């Protein structure tokens, strides 16, 4: 609008006032994404970007927010002539979606750091003409809503955002960039990415947001970071309270990562009477299993990270093994690098450091250690098996020798008497899906792991050194 | 911290 009913809670003088605004907007047929993103961006600006003069909460005066809102709607409605894009029957056209995307795109500063913090909201778009990659996609959806295009919705994978629109909301359109140095595909469908079974498009099991989930997205996009060492407690509390509002309304039901984020927030500062982080992590996994064919990686990464931070090696290993069991049915494609980096860091930094400490604790007499649990060895094996199976049929390889030394080291953290207890069964018991781990089976139980043979098997390296 | 897609698990 802004409509009169949207204005009554102003001025927003507190976190709870912002929550009241979100509660009011979420009670409407269409929560106003532009209003809410401007409010979030405003409060984030004065709580994380510039806290000079902050004495409690940056009062969001209606005059300020309405002026920002007016700047956005004036820019969108001036630059997008809906008459050039007749809507068949409550359905938007690819050309109209492309136009809105172009309008947002062409509004941005010609040169800026695209990965900066706090450039995710419409406040950044208006006051700084800067948006990050997913912020452009959100702004396109917000602009489309402002234009009355009820069918245009945010589509979210775990690393990318686009829009769905059109008849039955069945059309997809790229509206922003992805990554760095990647070829722009704005205006195109995501069908090639779905067909190639990349993680980036989740084999089609990506989120198709309704407006409430788009509110959830902007809430998940709140960035409390003031600097590398300091988060705004105010923004953490705001994001946490808004996520609980969304949770209670059912709007995180189909948003696995939001449930992980909420679990993380609860671990940092538990809300009395709320589910434990673990319950929330498993709700995120349940959400992925229920709505997304169990084809999401981050629900298990969230869970694994929790167990890792609590130094719970067994459950961390189980969760990472579960992460790999999801990734195994993907093809590793160009633009999947973010999840490659995650698997790489887990295999080659996080697990080694966990097992290193576990080894020291085992030497100090720990009981029930993951290193003496063959099920934990099996988890480690299943983690690598899923990564190896992921690699099979992929257009780009996953493993290389830079993984092999960490594999040998991690395997060696388990004594042979533990490793021998895992029975690798063909099609603690473990079935390998990957041919690489199948060929590695006999090597996994030697008292002294054959490092060179493991390396050859993991990398499919043909030969050893000539001389 | 390195830019994460929103709702990505935390960096470190």
């Amino acid at each position: 609008g802004l409509k009169a009913a949207q204005k009554t809670l102003f001025p927003l003088r507190s976190i709870d006032d912002v929550v009241r605004l979100f509660a009011a907007e979420l009670g409407r047929e269409e929560p106003d994404l532009v209003l809410l993103s401007l409010v979030l961006g405003f409060v984030e600006h004065f709580l994380a970007v510039n806290r000079v003069g902050l004495t409690y909460f940056p009062v969001a005066d209606l005059s300020i927010i309405a002026a920002l809102y007016a700047r956005f709607t004036a820019q969108i409605r001036g630059a997008v002539d809906l008459s050039l894009y007749p809507r068949e029957g409550g359905v938007s056209s690819r050309e109209l979606v492309k136009k809105v995307s172009d309008v947002i795109w062409n509004s941005l500063s010609r040169s800026y750091f695209k990965d900066r913090a706090h450039i995710q909201s419409l406040f950044s778009f208006i006051t700084g003409t800067k948006l990050d990659s997913s912020g452009v996609a959100f702004a396109v959806v917000g602009a489309c809503q402002a234009l009355g295009l009820r069918d245009v919705h945010l589509a979210l994978s775990e690393d990318h955002a686009w829009v769905v629109f059109g008849p039955n909301g069945e059309q997809t359109a790229e509206v922003t960039w992805h990554g760095k140095g990647n070829e722009d595909r704005r205006g195109q469908t995501v069908n090639a990415g779905v067909a190639e079974r990349s993680w980036l498009y989740l084999k089609g099991s990506y989120m198709r947001c309704d407006r409430k989930m788009e509110v959830a997205f902007m809430v998940c996009a709140i960035n409390p970071s003031i600097d590398l060492h300091t988060d705004s407690l105010e923004l953490l509390q705001l994001q946490q309270k808004l996520l609980w509002l969304l949770y209670d309304l059912g709007h995180l039901e189909r948003y696995p990562m939001a449930l992980g984020n909420l679990a993380d927030l609860e671990e940092l500062e538990p809300t009395p009477g709320r589910p434990d982080p673990l319950t929330l992590y498993h709700k995120g996994i349940a959400s992925a299993k229920t709505y997304y064919r169990d084809e999401h990686i981050y629900p298990y990464m969230y869970l694994a990270g929790y167990h890792c931070r609590n130094r719970n090696v067994r459950e961390a290993l189980q969760a990472w093994a579960d992460t790999a069991t999801v990734i195994q049915d993907y093809n590793y494609c160009r633009e999947d690098e973010e999840i490659y980096k995650e698997f790489f860091e887990v295999a080659n930094d996080v697990i080694p450091n966990l097992l290193k400490e576990a080894a020291s604790l085992l030497e100090a007499g720990s009981q029930g250690s993951a290193l003496q649990d063959p099920e934990c060895f099996a988890h480690l094996l299943r983690f690598y098996d899923g990564i190896c199976k992921w690699e099979e049929g992929s257009p780009t390889p996953v493993l290389h020798v830079g993984w092999a030394t960490f594999l040998v080291q991690s395997l060696g953290r388990f004594e042979g008497q533990v490793r021998q207890k895992v029975r690798i069964v063909s099609v603690p018991v473990l079935t390998f899906q990957s041919e690489k781990m199948k060929g590695m089976k006999e090597l996994l139980v030697a008292t002294k792991i054959n490092s060179s043979a493991i390396k050859l098997q993991l990398t499919a390296q043909s030969q050893v050194q000539m001389k | 911290a390195r830019w994460a897609f929103p709702x990505a698990p935390a960096r470190r």
